[PDB]
């Protein structure tokens, strides 16, 4: 009974003018810093964005620390994709868009991609409005996501398939 | 109860709510249509002894007078027994158990005070078949297209080679009712792994119109094949056993192959097929409709999907425990009513393990037949179209109920009237009830020989 | 990273790795039918005229005299003008004095200094014959 804590919670508030973004799917420590890396470089124009993680599990003490290097730029919340109640936390309707990563080492690459279009077909039913980049581990399955009534290519919903970049 | 919705849309809907317990309070503060959706979850089924003054007056009299002087449905009595389901030309007799649709046991009280002041089977009940083979009906992509299915019903089901068995013989009967002509029979298409279909042939064999399509329901070019734009109803059924790694993944293929079909278009629109979808879950009703807000806490049978009558589940069958307990002649009308007549003779021949066997057709076989069936109108055109001219319900359910000896339960109304092509439930609504032109009335029709 | 912060990124990508991926080839092939081969036309013809991946030596050709201790500049002008090739990077040899190791050079600048042993990447335009 007390080997029990609730760390993490509470809905995103903060002022209005900046954007955001929401990232979930396979979260770990060598996920975030590999993508805050990249995302955050020197090279890259000068915007301010704000990078907002969802992920079901509690961070590690590693995780942690780097979310607190990063305090003024990236916010860790406690929840699941698949829970409107959590999408309403982190505000999905006015993020710019939202990426789902994927485990590249996973034992049934079928099984993490009908995971990974799920979550999108939770954020689409959420707001029909609104940017979703995925990985997609397999060609075969990027015809489901195609078949989404509320995809649209054309309005930046895009579609990142590893088996087709890579033997590309 | 799919199966009767497809021969009714939104039937399932209606006969969930109405062995349900709930209680109903007005709230101004929420649309009308969902005003009037929960005015008819409201409606349960009870049971009362009819009052010696309705001895004598056959139960077309009896009905329309309890509709108007008692603001009671009346919809099937107990025959010295049988259960007949609003018969014609069946006078009452006395201590007669009478059938009624009210918000409380309370209402039904007034019933009871009142005064002035071979082609067939054994049973000959469901159409027979001389046991056609399975590879008779197997369907490829070139043969099915030339086929022309119009008006058919197209069942999508998800099921690996072992998946345990499921009761698609409980699903084709219904809909092959002796209740039904032959020519009015709507085509059975099914389409599946035949490696889990041959395993379940063997209760199929003696059903006319049944037809195997090899693939997956979730390609186009299969559903296109069958003609699913022309289909009546679209039933997307699984039976693989869930992984139990998640809820939420639990019905992946029941909502892609929803929302695959949604969005095919057609040389003839997608959101235009109807579809019922069976949910192992019900927490997953949320991802089926988009145009809704979803909130995990809410009770199924109060979501859109399931006002509708594009959603079903079995969690809204648990209060038949306590309907069976208190009256075991409720739980007969349940099965009188979905499963077309399943007398219990049908069950021990079944029960042997011959299948299905057929009779020759008799005298009193033939008299089996007449009986009443579940079915639609529409108010678009026909004598009964000028009550849909702001008429009133009351109006139309006596008229109905003298002419073609027609008994309304409750109307499949537009959920938005100024769109979306989305219909909703209304169960038993009041006399005074406004009607519209493009509404849709559930019905109970007498058979018509010829 | 890069598609977040530039949709046109992506499919700049895929029209170069994949051979060209128009999205009327995504509905196609996700019907399920596979791939659906078409009548040729005038229409469909002047698709083909489109640049392709590829590799030049200076061993030999028009081109082999830049990597006579030239500069890649020059080389550069020289094969976009004529050939209409677009020169992107270096495929040169790890050690020049051996293993049969080539390393990737992108880029260079237009002062590099080439070698007659450097293979060079380009975009080299389709010719009708
Ligand atoms: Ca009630
Ligand atoms: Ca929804
Ligand atoms: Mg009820």
């Amino acid at each position: 009974l007390i080997g029990t804590r609730a760390k993490y919670g509470g809905t995103l508030k903060n002022e209005k003018g900046r954007r955001h973004i929401v990232v979930c799917g396979h979260i770990t420590y060598e996920s975030v810093s590999h993508f805050l890396k990249d995302f955050l470089h020197e090279d890259r124009e000068d915007v301010d964005v704000e990078v907002v993680f969802l992920h079901r599990k509690p961070p590690d003490l590693e995780l942690e620390g780097l979310f607190k290097r990063h305090f003024t730029t990236v916010e860790f919340f406690q929840g699941t994709i698949m829970n409107p109640i959590d999408l309403q936390r982190v505000k999905v309707h006015e993020a710019d868009a939202c990426l789902v990563l994927a485990n590249k080492y996973c034992q049934d690459p079928d099984a993490e991609d009908a995971a990974n279009i799920m979550r999108v077909i939770s954020i689409k039913n959420y707001s029909d409005d609104i940017r979703v980049i995925i990985q997609l581990m397999q060609y075969h399955n990027k015809a489901y996501l195609l078949n989404i009534p509320s995809w649209d290519w054309k309005q930046g919903d895009d579609v990142i398939c590893l088996a087709e970049l890579k033997l590309g | 109860f799919i199966a009767q919705s497809c021969l009714a849309p939104g039937f399932s809907t209606m006969m969930a709510n109405l062995f349900a317990m709930r209680s109903f309070k007005t709230s101004p503060d929420m649309q009308s249509w969902t005003n009037d959706y929960l005015r008819g979850t409201g409606m349960e089924m009870y049971t009362e002894t009819l009052s010696p003054t309705f001895i004598g007056i056959p139960f077309a009299q009896a009905t329309e007078l309890c509709f108007s002087k008692l603001k009671l449905l009346l919809l099937a009595i107990e025959i010295k027994s049988k259960i007949s389901i609003n018969p014609r030309g069946a006078k009452i007799q006395a201590n007669t158990q009478g059938f009624f649709i009210a918000q409380s046991a309370d209402e039904v009280k007034r019933a009871w005070f009142y005064c002035k002041a071979m082609k067939y089977d054994s049973t000959g009940m469901f159409h027979w078949s001389p046991a056609k083979s399975l590879e008779d009906c197997i369907l490829d992509r070139n043969q099915a297209a030339m086929t022309v299915l119009n008006g058919h019903v197209v069942v999508c089901l998800f099921a690996d080679p072992d998946s345990p068995l499921i009761g698609l013989r409980n699903l084709v009967m219904p809909l092959r009712a002796s209740n039904f002509h032959y020519h009015e029979l709507k085509h059975v298409v099914i389409v599946g792994s035949v490696d889990y279909i041959r395993r379940e042939w063997k209760m199929l064999q003696n059903l006319p119109k049944i037809s195997v399509l090899n693939g997956s329901p979730l390609s186009r070019a299969d559903l296109r094949a069958v003609n699913v734009n022309l289909c009546d109803m679209c039933c997307i059924l699984s039976a693989k056993v869930p992984s139990n790694d998640d809820p939420t993944l639990a019905d992946k293929e029941a909502i892609l192959a929803s929302l695959n079909i949604k969005a095919m278009t057609f040389d003839v629109y997608g959101a235009n097929v109807p579809m019922i979808t069976e949910l192992v879950n019900d927490g997953n009703v949320q991802f089926l409709d988009q145009d809704d807000d979803d909130d995990p806490d809410t009770e199924l049978y109060l979501t859109q999907p399931f006002a509708c009558g594009t959603a079903f589940a079995v969690s809204v069958l648990d209060s038949l425990m306590s309907t069976t307990y208190f009256n075991q002649n409720a739980l007969t009308l349940i099965r009188s009513l979905i499963t077309g007549g399943a007398t219990p003779e049908l069950e021990l021949i079944l029960a042997e393990g011959a299948g299905l066997r057929g009779g020759y057709s008799t005298v009193e076989s033939l008299s089996n037949r007449d009986r009443c069936r579940v079915g639609q109108i529409s108010l678009y055109d026909g004598p009964l179209a000028q009550f849909g001219e702001c008429g009133k319900y009351g109006d139309l359910f006596v008229a109905a109920l003298k002419s073609y000896g027609m008994l309304c339960i409750g109307l499949y109304r537009f959920r938005d009237t100024s769109a979306s092509s989305k219909r909703y439930v209304i169960t038993n609504p009041p006399d005074d009830f406004s009607l519209l032109p493009t509404d849709q009335v559930f019905v109970l029709m007498q058979f018509d020989p010829g």
